[PDB]
This record gives C-alpha cells, structure tokens and sequence, in this order.
C-alpha cells in the first residue's frame, strides 16, 4: 500500500580539507594535517613547489 | 579589493629595558613569516653599528 | 572567471546533447581560462557557438576592455552537427583565492537555477623562481645581481607585477616603520542615533519611480526630511492612489519606521 | 468563489440560526484574518463577499487616529486629502483584491469560524427556547457537583447551575 | 486515508515552499540546504470527530482540508547539496504527477 | 606526567622531535666554523642563523 | 593514470563492468557527452539489421556507498575501434587503465 | 624598517 515513492538525489562536491584520510599504495596511511599555502611549501631551486 | 589589512598592535613589552618583545596583529595569511624573515635577516647581518 | 550560466544546464552535474565534454569538465576548463580586464572590476562575457568544432577561447564575444591572453585554450568540443552552446560568464577581479561555497551572500544568487559557481582561482603568477649572482658592478665586488624568473598566465606584466608586489610590501612594512603603542581599544562613544536610511534618498528603498517623482513634487528628497513630513503632508500629492502610497508606506514605514514621525535628531549633521 | 460560499451557507442545514447575512459577515472576518496571515500588512480587511451577487473581494482598513502606529492601516482624520474622501472616522478602501481562496489555511480558518459560530448560534437558540420554558419543571442530567453549587446539563449542551 | 504529495502546506510559509514546484517536488537543480523541505507530502491527522454536520461540510468544503499533518520529507540537518535527479514510482490507478 | 603504572615520565618526546635534537647535538669533525670562540649561546645562534 | 603501475590496469579495468567496452568494432559515427553511436564495420553484422549500435553511458548515479559513477567518453570522433576496446572510462578510470 | 624601505625606494610609485 504505497502510492508515490519519490526518490530525490543530492550531489555534494566535498573538497579536501584537514582531517581527511589519505594514503599511498604502501599502507602509509595518514591524516591530512594542514592546507599549507602554496608559497610556504618547500620548493625546488627551479621554482616548482612540492 | 587589492587593499590589504594592516596590523593594529596591542603591546610593546619592554622587560629588562634592553630585551623587548613586540607583537603585531593582524597580518595577511602569509605576511607574518615574510616580514619576520626579512627583518631577522636584515637585523642579524645588515645593520650598521660599531664594535 | 567566477560565474557562468549556460542555457540548457540546470546544475553543473548535468549533460548537454551535442558537447563532448560533460558540464563539469567545461567548468574546469573555464576555470583554466586566463583573461585580463582593464577598466571595470567585473564584466559579463558571452560565448555563442553552433556547429561541429572545438569551441575555444577566442570564439567568445569579447568587449573593448576584456582581452583573452591565449586563443587556442579549448573550452569544449561541439561534436553533434546542429549543437548550440550559448553561455554567459561573469568574470570578476579580486585578490588571492576563494572557493565556491565561501562566496555565499544571499539566496537571490542561487535563485536562478542556471547559476553555476566555479571556484575562483585567480593568481596570475604560477611559479616564481629567483637566484642571485655576482654583479660585475662599476667599482665594487660581491654586489649581487638578483634574477627573478616567473611563469605566469600572461595576465600580469612582469614589471607591473613586480611594482605591485613592491608597493604591497613597502606599505605593509610602513605599518611598523615607526612602530609605537598605537593600541586600538577605546570606550565611551557618543554615536549619531539616526539610522543611515535617513541620509539616503527615496531611491535607496526600492520604490516605484512614480511615487519618487511624487515626493519630489511634494518636497521630499532625503529620508530624514520625509520623516519630518506629517501624514497629511503625503497624500495631498498629485495623483496618489494607493499603489504609489503602497510603495511609500512599504519602503519608508512598513520596513520599521512611520509614515512621518515628529523626530528631533535630524539634523545632527545636515 | 460565490459558488463555494453559496454551497457553504446553503449546505448549512441549520440556516435558521445561521442566515446568509451573519454567516457571510463571519466569512468576511475569516478571510480577513486569513489574508492578514498571508500578507504581512496586518490590516483588518473586511471583505463584503457580495453575499448573493458575486465572488470575493477585499478591502483595506485605516484605523483613524492621531497615531501612525502600523501605518499600513493608518489614514488619520484628514490625512486623505485625495479623491474627495468626505470622511470623519473610518476612511477605508479596497486598495487590493484577489487573495487566494482554494488554499489550505483559508479552508481551515473558515471551518474553525463556522464551527464556533454554529455552536454559539444553536446555544443561543436553545437558551431562548428554555427562556420560553421558564417557570416550569424542567428535567436534566447533572454534570458536575461542587460543594457550593451544582452544574447540571439539560441536553443540547444546555447548562444550568444551582447555588448553595 | 492514503497520502498526498500536494505542493500546498498549511503552516509553512512560501519561503519554505518557494523551492518547490506546483507538484511539491523540487526543481531539478535547486541548491538545497540542510533542514529544508524536499517534499511536500502531508498526512491525514485527525479522527473521532464524528460530526456529520461538519463532516458533510468538510465532505465538500474540507475533504481536502480535514486532517492535514505535514509529515513532509526534509533534508536531514547537516547535509547540503544540489538536487540533480528525481525518480518517481507511482501506484497505478492513481494517474501520475505532473512531474511523473 | 608520571604514569600511575610506573613512576617513569609518560610524556617522552617519541619521534620527529628526538631526531631533530639528535641531529642538532651532533659533531661533524670539520664543519664550517670549527675552532672559533663564542661569547654566549645567543652569539652562536646569531652566527648559525 | 598512475605513473608507477603494475601493468595489471588493463585487465582490472576491462574485466570489470565499470568501463563500457565496445562490443563490435566499427567507426565512431556519433559521440556525445552521454550517448555513443557506433556504426558497425561492414563485416561483423548480420545480413539484415543495419544495427548501428548505441552505448548509453550512465551519467552521475548513486553507488552502494554514495559515490558518483560517471562514464565520460574517452574516444574521439571518427576514429575506428576494433572489437572489445574501451569507449568510455568508468569511475576513476583513464583510457581503460585503473586510475585510482 | 627604514633600511628596507630605502632598499625598496626605487620601485614603489605612490
């Protein structure tokens, strides 16, 4: 006895942010810990950051 | 807007009359380190005096 | 770019029969676009294309002040024969970087479902390397010639960016070039009580222009001087029915005030 | 519409105590509060639903007094120098019309008003009927005993009390 | 009585209704926020009135407005998001919705 | 700071900080600056920075 | 694509179902953001049944763990594909290689 | 601060 099953869908675009869980392919799991600005990060002597 | 946030400091503490601890607030999201670093590198090396 | 709207789209997660890339890829590419504007601080560009072909940057309808930096920047690929894409693009100027959801200000922005919010990532510099070397100067040694190499979006000009950054740095340094006890906190303020609406004119209330000319023709331009306008001093106006009076009572009084109050604060400044 | 409230009043089998005049005025007041809940311009909008002629149609009150409190319903003794009002107390108009009627809240408030009014009217009817019966020996069922006085029920929700 | 997915809601304002269509179900693409109402379905609330003199009234005047109870479907508070699709399953006999 | 189980200090610098100090408090034989004389720790700190 | 892979990407991608593998080879008559229309090569089709086949790529659709699955068509237009090739990368796949 | 401002002098334009 059900007349109108209305399913609604919801799409959320979840960006990365501190606290999320990232891991390589060698069990080296870890938690993202700070969204450091682009400049503060180390950078190679040709300018390209890491 | 390309018009920044200049600080409004709160304290200039002067313990021992020759060893000061200044504070500044606020700076841009990255200006803190840049100003601190420039000032340190200047004061340590490039600062005319006498000895 | 900071905002886009296409005709057939209802949300960035949709599709559009005819374009190869999905909507989200079009958003990413648009974000990848690089452009300079000169006079204004925002602009609304338009792109209309129809027929098979790679829809690229230069194929937009540029104005006189907006200037694309590189044409072959691919936006999408119209692959069906009679496919048509007509989109509007709000491109604004700012500082630094800002994500999408952090731009929420009201609900009218999201009112048109066609609104799509690309996260603005505008920072004309992409990578900045530098290094020093010994400068064979006129007469000294160990004078250091500094070289700065910059990979940028062709948006900002090298000397332009250098001098802008130098101005920023010099100003921010000037904040304590003469540092002191400038500490801010103060107390015991005496504030002009009148609400800023009173300084503003009638057109700062979203009223019908007819009642605007009516209160013009009945000696009302400010708002602190229409509150000094008795209730009998309003309807005498040439041709007030109820509608112009509706706007009057709505955007003058019904928003909190009266249709004329015997106040004695104004003028504290005029 | 006029068909709606026509069916309303006519379907009322107890139109005796609820003739079309007072019924339609009560419905005017019901629609008044209904639109006042719809609008934010809280103005007592007496309707004059045009009892037998036509559909509904709204008005606007103006609460004539030297106070400009709630100016949406404020036009004072002579702050209506337009249209040759020639009015001293009660200067009102139909400034707006066509407030929705098929909604939920209108029907709910109309039902509430109608139940209240029919119960009040038939209570008055029964009270007058027993007023005719006054000075007689009337039976009834007791409702609630209190030390000082007793509340008795006579049927048709008719109440009586007997003191110390 | 069975349920109804009618757009109208007795208590909530147009603000909580503006995101809806004439059929109650949200437009495909309206950016919903937490707590908001997707639908849009009210329920038969009351019982034991047993007043035919009013039932007959509300047989013609209130069979639609007798026992409303807004057991709508609201987005669980906390989750935002864009609506991108609305699937509808109907019990035959009942024709369809305009959305359906 | 003393674990109720054993009176040993429970707050011990475990890793990523012990490495720092251990690298700092080490001694490369012929490094830049060997053989000087320093007028106080702050002096040597200024020298290193 | 992951830079340092183990060669197993082709298998684990194709042998899954997430990638819409081309059934019968032919020429890409018509691509689109959601639909692909492959005109079969003149041989591998029955005598009748002009049978120009259509791959309907499932757009954003819920997962059993609430993750969008979207197949974008990785193939260009007019390029000829053989039997059992890749025509639409599945979720977290690239050019028919498992791209996590 | 003054020494660095003098360093920069040949760049700013205000």
């Amino acid at each position: 006895g059900v007349l109108k099953i209305v399913k609604v869908y919801l799409a959320v675009k979840r960006r990365i942010q501190p606290g999320d869980k990232m891991a390589g392919r060698h069990g080296n799991k870890g938690v993202i810990s700070k969204i450091n600005p682009i400049e503060d990060m180390p950078y190679d002597e040709n300018g390209t950051p890491v | 807007v390309t018009e920044f946030l200049k600080p409004r400091l709160v304290d200039i503490e002067q313990v021992s009359s020759t060893h000061a601890k200044v504070t500044l607030e606020p700076l841009e999201r990255g200006f803190g380190h840049t100003l601190g670093n420039a000032l340190r590198r200047i004061l340590l090396s490039s600062m005319p005096g006498c000895a | 770019v900071t905002e886009v709207e296409i005709d057939g789209v209802l949300h960035e997660y949709s599709t559009k029969e005819g374009v190869q890339e999905d909507i989200l890829e079009i958003l990413l590419n648009l974000k990848g676009l690089a452009v300079r504007v000169q006079g204004k601080d925002e602009v609304i560009l338009t792109l209309n294309k129809s027929g098979i072909g790679p829809v690229t940057a230069a194929d937009i309808t540029h104005d006189g002040d907006v200037e694309i930096v590189k044409p072959q920047h691919v936006i999408c690929h119209l692959t069906d024969e009679n496919a048509s894409i007509s989109m509007r693009i709000k491109v604004q100027r700012g500082r630094g970087y800002v994500p999408a959801s952090t731009r929420i200000h009201s609900e009218e922005d999201e009112r048109p479902i066609g609104r799509l919010l690309v996260d603005a990532c505008y920072s004309p510099v992409e990578r900045i390397a530098y290094n020093v070397e010994a400068a064979r100067v006129e007469q000294r040694t160990d004078l250091d010639k500094l070289v700065i190499e910059m990979e940028t979006n062709g948006t900002i000009d090298p000397e332009e960016a250098i001098r802008r950054a130098a101005t920023i740095l010099a100003e921010q340094l000037e904040a304590f070039v003469d540092l002191r006890d400038v500490r801010q906190p103060e107390v015991k303020e005496e504030k002009p009580e009148f609400d800023p609406i009173l300084l503003r004119p009638v057109d700062d209330l979203e009223l019908t222009v007819r009642s605007a000319n009516c209160l013009k023709a009945e000696a009302i331009h400010y708002i602190g001087d229409l509150v000094q306008r008795t209730e009998v001093e309003l309807l005498k106006t040439p041709n007030l029915g109820k509608k112009s009076l509706t706007e009057i009572k709505d955007v003058l009084a019904s928003r909190g005030l009266s249709l004329g109050m015997r106040l004695e604060n104004w003028p504290p400044a005029s | 519409m006029n068909k709606e409230i026509l069916a309303v009043v006519e379907a009322v089998s107890n139109e005796k105590a609820l003739p079309r005049e007072k019924i339609f005025e009560a419905l005017e007041s019901a629609l008044a509060t209904a639109t006042k809940k719809k609008y934010e311009q809280e103005i007592d909008v007496r309707v004059q639903i045009d009892r037998k002629s036509g559909d509904f149609d709204t008005f606007r009150r103006w609460l004539v007094v030297d106070e400009v409190t709630q100016p949406t319903k404020e036009i004072t003794l002579e702050a209506a120098r337009y249209e040759d009002e020639s009015l001293n107390l009660g200067d009102y108009v139909e400034d707006q019309i066509e407030s929705v009627t098929f909604d939920r809240i209108t029907t709910q408030t109309a039902k509430q008003v109608i139940v209240q009014k029919v119960r009040e009217a038939e209570r008055a009817m029964v009270v007058d009927q027993f007023r005719e019966h006054e000075g007689e020996i009337i039976t009834g069922v007791v409702k609630k005993v209190n030390r000082d006085n007793i509340s008795l029920d006579l049927g048709n929700n008719a109440e009586a009390v007997i003191l110390r | 009585g069975p349920e109804e997915i009618t757009a109208d809601i007795p208590n909530v304002g147009e603000a909580a209704l503006s995101k809806l269509d004439e059929s109650g179900i949200v437009y495909i693409g309206a950016e919903v926020t937490g707590g908001d109402i997707l639908v849009g379905k009210v329920t038969p609330k009351g019982e034991t009135q047993l007043t035919p003199e009013e039932k007959l009234l509300r047989a013609i005047f209130g069979e639609k407005a007798s026992d409303v109870k807004d057991s709508s479907l609201r987005v669980p508070n906390g989750v935002s998001g864009t609506v991108i699709d609305v699937q509808v399953f109907t019990r035959d006999g009942v024709e369809k919705d305009k959305r359906a | 700071i003393l674990s109720p189980a054993n009176g040993e200090p429970i707050i011990v610098p475990s890793q990523d900080v012990v490495l720092g100090l251990y690298y700092m408090t080490r001694d490369c034989v012929n490094a830049k600056g060997e053989g000087m004389v320093l007028t106080g720790p702050k002096e040597a700190e200024r020298l290193y920075r | 694509k992951p830079l340092v892979g183990t060669g197993m990407e082709r298998a684990v991608a194709v042998d899954s179902g997430v990638t819409a593998v081309a059934k019968r080879g032919g020429v890409v008559q018509y691509v689109d953001a959601s639909r692909i229309v492959i005109k079969v090569n003149e041989d591998e089709m029955y005598p009748g049944e002009a049978g120009i086949d259509i791959y309907n790529l499932t757009k954003y659709t819920r997962s059993n763990q609430n993750t969008c699955i979207n197949q974008m068509p990785c193939v260009s237009l007019g390029e000829p594909v053989e039997r059992g090739d890749v025509l639409a990368d599945g979720p977290s796949t690239d050019l028919g290689e498992l791209a996590l």
